RNA sequence: UUCGGGUCUUGUAAUUGGAAUGAGUACAAUGUAAAUACCUUAACGAGGAACAACUGGAGGGCAAGUCUGGUGCCAGCAGCCG
């Protein structure tokens, strides 16, 4: 109707929200590996070359 | 062997004279429609292929090939699709031509070897 | 510019008129004479053509190939 | 003043927490209070999606929802224009000691 | 003449190997008043090297999403603008 239950049920989107489980995710190297992978990712291996870098795009 | 069967049931195929199942057959050879008419050996309680046999005698001749699964299989029942039966089961028990399509070779001669000596 | 309420049914229901799966009617419509002859069944359609079996329903054989052309008495 | 704006429905019944109340005063800076059917004058705030879109006034039967932790407290929620509310009074969910007619 | 040798390099792969080693154990010894611990060192101690890095944040301020789904001026977020 105009409100489906309650309002202000203290913790409403919360108790509903659909809980999504956690995945897998294979280890990322944390540390200076980290230096590695991210200053491979930006630097070295240029990705986007018009105009900013725009890294993390959304996919579309 | 019956290399010419499925010939035959092709060339029909072609001009769409296959009275498939068992009452189409009836039908047709209570006509003087239907040419071959085969029953298979392998049907249960054996009253379909018995009726068969005194109704054919009356569009006489017959061949009695059996195991009808696979005379269904490649008498065209059903679509290939990709290369070869792509289909669950499939089976007709009983055919009929009345028509014949094509010719050459293997159309009269064990049929007459079979059905009038 | 309008909300539409629920169509609320006061009616039962009515379903699909289901067609019989006729288990082997031919035997139904022959009888064979011991590996020779054979003979038919309840009548042979007229109208139609030689082959055609008829319908028994009561004082009246009834066609179906071309349906509404043949009931009549018998 | 139509055109800067968003430009037959029905009732709809309280669902475990929220009742139909009666105004008795309209209050300032926006809220207002109203006679619960329960014995019991509550004060109720009017909420969102509501405060200048429909208005009321007093003598309207209203729908409000309470908030679990103060009772003494609640929002007005949804409007009942004055016909369904008779509609109210016929279907015996709320008591009939208040009868509001002109 | 389109090629295509990747001919020279860089990256990306739940593909695939053998190297190297400490956190931990622990012979001992040293270390100490006595000792722990460190500094050495036998033997042990890496495969997903589960021997797993969190904490905040991705509108601006201010580096980073106009991705997905959920709620729908409610819940909430937000130091300020919102
Ligand atoms: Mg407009
Ligand atoms: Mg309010
Ligand atoms: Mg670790
Ligand atoms: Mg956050
Ligand atoms: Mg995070
Ligand atoms: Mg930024
Ligand atoms: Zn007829």
């Amino acid at each position: 109707g105009k409100v489906h239950g309650s309002l202000a049920r203290a913790g409403k989107v919360k108790s509903q929200t659909p809980k999504v489980e956690k995945q897998e995710k294979p280890k990322q190297p944390k540390g200076r590996a980290y230096k590695r992978l991210l200053y491979t990712r930006r630097f070295v291996n240029v990705t986007l070359t018009n105009g900013k870098r725009k890294m993390n795009p959304s996919p579309s | 062997i019956e290399d010419a069967l499925k010939v035959v049931l092709r060339t029909s195929l072609v001009h769409d004279g296959l009275a498939r199942g068992l009452r189409e057959s009836a039908k047709a050879l209570t006509r003087g429609e239907g040419q071959l008419a085969v029953l298979v050996e392998s049907v249960t309680e054996e009253a379909i292929s018995k009726l068969v046999q005194g109704l054919a005698t009356e569009n006489v001749p017959l061949i009695k090939v059996a195991d009808a699964k696979q005379l269904g299989e490649w008498a065209g029942l059903g679509k290939i699709d990709r290369d070869g039966n792509a289909r669950k089961v499939v089976g007709a028990s009983v055919v009929v031509v009345k028509n014949w399509g094509a010719d050459t070779q293997e159309r009269e001669i064990l049929l007459e070897h079979f059905s009038q000596q | 510019g309008k909300k539409r309420k629920k169509k609320v049914y006061t009616t039962p229901k009515k379903i699909r008129h289901k067609h019989k799966k006729v288990k082997l009617a031919v035997l139904n419509y022959y009888k064979v004479d011991d590996e020779g002859k054979v003979a038919k069944l309840r009548k042979e359609c007229p109208n139609c053509g030689p082959g055609i079996f008829l319908a028994n329903h009561g004082d009246r054989f009834y066609c179906g190939k071309c349906h509404s052309t043949f009931a009549t008495q018998k | 003043k139509g055109r800067r704006g968003k430009n037959k429905r029905e009732l709809i019944y309280k669902e475990e927490g929220q009742e139909y109340a009666q105004i008795t005063k309209m209050l300032g800076n926006g809220r207002v209070e109203a006679s619960c059917f329960d014995g019991n004058k509550r004060m109720a705030h009017i909420r969102g999606k509501l405060r200048k879109k429909v208005w009321m006034g007093q003598g309207d039967i209203i729908l409000v929802s309470l908030r679990d932790f103060q009772d003494d407290q609640c929002d007005v929620v949804h409007k009942y224009n004055l016909d369904e509310a008779r509609t109210l009074k016929n279907q015996g969910e709320l008591p009939e000691n208040a009868k509001i007619n002109e």
